[PDB]
């Protein structure tokens, strides 16, 4: 994912390996809802889909 | 300034029968109607009204010697039969910047068979597809549209 | 009334009468500095103490009629008291707040207009853009910078005159009533501030703040524009920086470049002339830069260049005792030197006559991209220090310094001939030729200049001959500072001597400036330049020649029109039209002349169809043998640098564009001027009542009638003479003008006569 | 009076002028449909339909 | 070179009857041309 702060005019990128344990305040309503739904599957930065 | 004062100033303490060109630029008209001009004007040959605040040319007198009429940067809209009959000898016309809807309102200008050049610019009619050719069809007598002929060649005087 | 009764009271006492009758108005402001009060030390403590009182604010008597004694809560707003020294009633801050919350209301329409500077600051901030901060070592070079954008850069005197005419209409000094140039800005402001109730002193101060220039010595590290200085606190720090851009409007002028070009042309064309001094003086006196004479700009603008400096030396003024060599402003700081002439043989078997400085001198050089210092001995380079943003700036600065040193070591290091000649094909002096040669290539000299080790210390690094940083070895006396060097702090202006060769010599016999040091680069005139001098249109070219011809025609419009109406032939044979016909092809000039002449014949034959624009357009074409022709021309060719440009006789053309709505004439885009008319009945009486063009006739005269106020002078008949109060209460007899002349042309004929007599 | 290509179908049966409705006939330059949120939604829908 | 410098074919529409110019016909050669006074008609 890519985050940007307009106030300080800064840009940063976060990998998927750190998406399992990270705050949900950065994301919007739909994205945070999707993260909530898919949280219990991410094993070693890789979801499980049987 | 107002219409009548402007016309009097242009006349230059002369009778309204020995003027071959009248310049009415940045003037004003009441109720958006032509005022001042009367039948006495019979030698005028090059008229010009720019930013005059006229709603329509409904009080134009019979300037039978009117050949180069210009109504530019104005909001004239409505029937043009008055121009067709009052001044049937128009040769050069300018309506650039006017408020005209479509060809159904510009049709009456076909009556004047001496209109060698008709100018339109920043109008609603020019938005229509194939506006140039459609107008040429509607006005066969026309030879130079927007300062250009049917084959896109500049029109020398 | 109150004022006259108070004056009578003052006159009653002996001492007040004596001071009134003795002191002249000239010294009024001197008796304004005799204050018997006592200035309050530490006014902050005094204000703290005062605010605790009941009535610490002083208001005027009229307040008794608008603000009631007590408000709803029965608090006391104003007290029946008086201040110490006047009749200012005493009121409390409660009165101020009550006035704000319940006082009568008006429209502050003029407040934005009077306060355009502050609102301009507001707008510039409101539309700005920001960027990421960066943290790094900051270098803030110190220099002079503007303060207030939006200024007209007028001299304080001109701003005072404008303010006096704008807000003090019937109290203007004699200079204005004996003045001709009614600045456009003055009329603009007079129209803007028609009905303004603001205190006139406030209006005057605000106009002064708005129309004046100001400069300050600050350390800056980024953009230097005026709009980039008002936010210097927000932009630059000791360890950080802020990306910012104002979002208003910039007013960067270009008159400086025009003056550079004008001075360069004057010097280039006068150096070859027979009498450069008097010639250049005559040119500068009769030349116009965008509608203003060049003398005012020379006296006003603080430009520093060889051409303008030599012009000042010829005219007689003070200039910096320094020379801008190789694009760098130099300045001596310590030591002394003696100039000795010598002959030097280079490494190309070329003999050059040079003049070298012998002595232990020290100089500081400030360039566009570097700053350096140089200690030089007698024909010996001792120490050189440079600091620059880029390596190329470093190299050019070091090359300039070494060529200035003029040491013998580099003489044997010259490779290739030094025969450089400027664009005018005038031989260049040896030092400039050496400078250009070493600019072209200096690797051989670097290899054979000198190499020695240097101790390592913080803040400074060496340089190898390939222009790379080094800490263990460098060139002889060559070093670079890792921190920027602050420019020179002051400049010394001294009396200098100028010879007919336009060489400026110091009082010690040495030479300071030379025309050969002037760059020969050519630019473009953003603003039109007009000359009334001799056949000096050598670098002007056709583009500017056309505009100059039209300007000359329109300046003398009255005389030209009279001649055309009465004596067309002599007007046609005028000398000034010679260059125009040069552009017109020699195979068709006769036809054009004949056509325009017959057109003028028809014009004069008919009446009531007068057209000034056509006559102005077609006059220059009637200055050649008019061979008869019958073809009715419609586009008269006008050669412009190998490009046939035509002129349409009827209607506007690219080479001659006249706008009737603005009544303004321009040629090939460049500004040309405007016509003197407004109504379509050949008169110029319709104006805004310009109150200018009056001549005094000595002290007050009783026969002419009671004195009039200046504002009511407009009713005077043509040539009628009356008594008016000018200045701060000086009644004089004035008249309207009858002869259409001015004070500028006076003494010119006698000037030339006595100049011939002396020489 | 004002161009309107769709009106072609007013006389021509649509099946004839079907190529009219293929805007690109190529590889667009944006590549929309790849990332992370799309994978999130794909997994979520896959596990939702098997509720 | 004595006549008016090289013109453009489009500009030639403004020359008067009998006028002369130095029109650039094409390639890298300049040709002097005079505007016909008469007028040639066709059916």
């Amino acid at each position: 994912y890519m985050f940007e702060s307009k106030s300080m005019k800064l840009r940063t990128q976060v990998p998927a390996e750190m998406l399992a344990n990270i705050d949900l305040k950065y994301f919007n309503k739909s994205t945070r809802e999707k993260i909530e739904k898919i949280r219990p599957l991410l094993i070693d930065g890789t979801a499980s889909l049987s | 300034m107002e219409m009548g004062r402007r016309i009097h100033l242009e006349l230059r303490n002369r009778t309204p029968s020995d003027v071959k060109e009248l310049v009415l630029d940045n003037s004003r008209s009441n109720e958006g109607k032509l005022e001042g001009l009367t039948d006495e004007f019979e030698e005028l040959e090059f008229l010009s009204t720019i930013n005059v605040g006229l709603t329509s040319i409904a009080n134009l007198p019979k300037l039978n010697k009117l050949k180069k009429l210009e109504l530019s940067d104005n909001r004239v809209s409505g029937g043009l039969e008055v121009l067709a009959e009052k001044c049937p000898n128009l040769t050069h016309l300018n309506l650039s910047g006017n408020k005209i809807k479509d060809l159904s309102t510009i049709e009456p200008l076909k009556k004047l068979e001496n209109l060698k050049s008709l100018d339109l610019f920043n109008c609603e009619v020019t938005n229509l597809n194939d506006y140039r050719e459609n107008v040429f069809k509607l006005l066969p007598q026309l030879t130079y549209l927007d300062g250009y002929d049917r084959d896109d060649k500049e029109a020398p005087d | 009334m109150e004022r006259i009764k108070e004056l009578r009271d003052l006159m009653s006492q002996s001492r007040t009468r004596e001071i009134l009758t003795k002191t002249t108005v000239d010294h009024m402001a001197i008796i304004k500095k005799y204050t018997s009060g006592r200035q309050e030390k530490n006014p902050a403590l005094r204000m703290k103490w005062m605010m605790a009182m009941k009535y610490p604010i002083t208001a005027d008597k009229r307040i008794m009629e608008m603000i009631p004694e007590r408000n709803e809560q029965r608090q006391t707003l104003w007290s029946k008291t008086n201040d110490a020294g006047s009749d200012r009633v005493m009121v409390s801050p409660l009165a101020v707040t009550w006035w704000n919350r319940n006082g009568p209301t008006t429209s502050t329409v003029h407040y934005p207009k009077v306060y355009k500077t502050y609102f301009e600051k507001v707008e510039r901030l409101k539309h700005g853009t920001f960027g990421p901060v960066h943290f790094r070592n900051q270098v803030k070079i110190r220099r002079r910078v503007d303060i207030n954008p939006g200024h007209a850069d007028l001299s304080a005197k001109e701003a005072q005159d404008v303010i006096m005419e704008v807000v003090f209409p019937n109290e203007v000094g004699a200079r204005i009533l004996t003045s001709e140039s009614q600045l456009t800005i003055t009329k603009e402001k007079k129209k803007e501030l028609q009905d303004c109730k603001i205190a006139p002193l406030m209006v005057a101060y605000m106009l002064e703040r708005e129309l004046v220039r100001k400069t300050r010595f600050l350390p800056v590290a980024g953009g230097t524009s005026s709009v980039y200085i008002e936010v210097l606190h927000l932009t630059q720090g000791t360890c950080w920086e802020q990306m910012y851009t104002p979002g208003g409007e910039v007013r960067n002028d270009d008159v400086d470049q025009s003056l550079i070009i004008a001075a360069r042309n004057i010097v280039r064309r006068a150096t070859v002339s027979a009498d450069p001094l008097a010639s250049l003086l005559e040119m500068c006196h009769s030349t116009q830069i965008g509608g203003v004479r060049m003398v005012d700009i020379l006296r006003q603008n603080p430009t520093e260049e060889q051409a303008v400096d030599i012009c000042k030396a010829a005219m007689g003024l003070r200039i910096s005792s320094s020379f801008s060599f190789g694009g760098f402003t130099f300045k001596r700081t310590s030591g002394s030197s003696v100039k000795r002439e010598e002959e030097v043989l280079t490494g190309n078997l070329q003999t050059l006559k040079i003049r070298v400085h012998e002595g232990y001198e020290e100089f500081t050089m400030v360039g566009r991209r570097a700053t350096a210092i140089l200690r030089k001995a007698t024909r010996r380079l001792i120490q050189l220090i440079v600091s620059g943003k880029d390596e190329q700036s470093i190299a050019e600065a070091i090359i300039v310094a070494m060529v200035f040193s003029q040491e013998d070591c580099m003489i044997k290091a010259v490779r290739g001939d030094l025969n450089f000649v400027n664009r005018a094909n005038q031989r260049l002096n040896p030092m400039h030729q050496l400078l250009r040669h070493f600019q072209k290539d200096a690797k051989v000299l670097f290899q054979n200049w000198g190499i020695e080790p240097i101790d390592n210390v913080m803040g400074m690094i060496g340089i190898l001959p390939d222009m790379t940083p080094s800490t263990e070895m460098s060139l002889r006396g060559v070093r670079v500072s890792k921190m920027g060097v602050d420019e020179y702090s002051s400049t010394e202006r001294v009396v200098v001597s100028i010879d007919r060769f336009l060489r400026v010599r110091d009082q010690r016999g040495n030479v300071l400036l030379s025309p050969e040091e002037v760059s020969e680069t050519q630019g473009t005139e953003k603003l039109t330049i007009t000359y009334s001098s001799s056949m000096m249109w050598e670098i002007n070219g056709p583009e500017s020649v056309l505009v100059n011809t039209y300007q000359w025609i329109i300046r003398n419009w009255e005389n030209v029109k009279i001649q055309w109406s009465q004596d067309p032939t002599m007007l046609y044979n005028k000398m000034e039209f010679e260059p125009f016909q040069s552009l017109v092809p020699k195979a068709a000039r006769g036809q054009y002349s004949g056509f325009v002449r017959v057109l003028f014949q028809q014009m004069r034959d008919v009446l009531g169809t007068f057209d000034t624009v056509q006559i102005i357009k077609l006059l220059p074409f009637a200055a050649a043998p008019p061979e008869q022709s019958r073809m009715q021309f419609s586009s008269l060719t006008v050669n412009v640098r190998g490009s046939g440009m035509r002129i349409v006789v009827r209607g506007n053309s690219p080479v001659f564009n006249y706008n009737k709505a603005t009544k303004r004439l321009t040629v090939l885009g460049k500004d040309a001027g405007a016509l003197m008319e407004d109504p379509d009945e050949g008169t110029a009486g319709v104006e805004s009542a310009v109150l200018r063009g009056f001549l005094i006739l000595g002290k007050e005269n009783k026969r002419y009638g009671p004195a009039l106020s200046i504002n009511e002078l407009s009713n005077l008949a043509k040539g009628e003479k009356a008594n008016v109060l000018i200045g701060q209460g000086d009644v004089v007899l004035v008249m309207k003008r009858k002869r259409d002349s001015s004070i500028l042309t006076d003494s010119q004929t006698a000037t030339k006569r006595i100049r011939m007599a002396i020489n | 009076m004002d161009v309107n290509p769709t009106l072609l179908f007013l006389k021509v049966p649509v099946q004839n002028a079907i190529s009219t409705t293929f805007p690109y006939t190529g590889d667009p330059p944006y590549s929309h449909g790849t990332g992370t949120g799309y994978t999130m939604d794909t997994v979520n829908r896959t596990h939702k339909y098997s509720e």
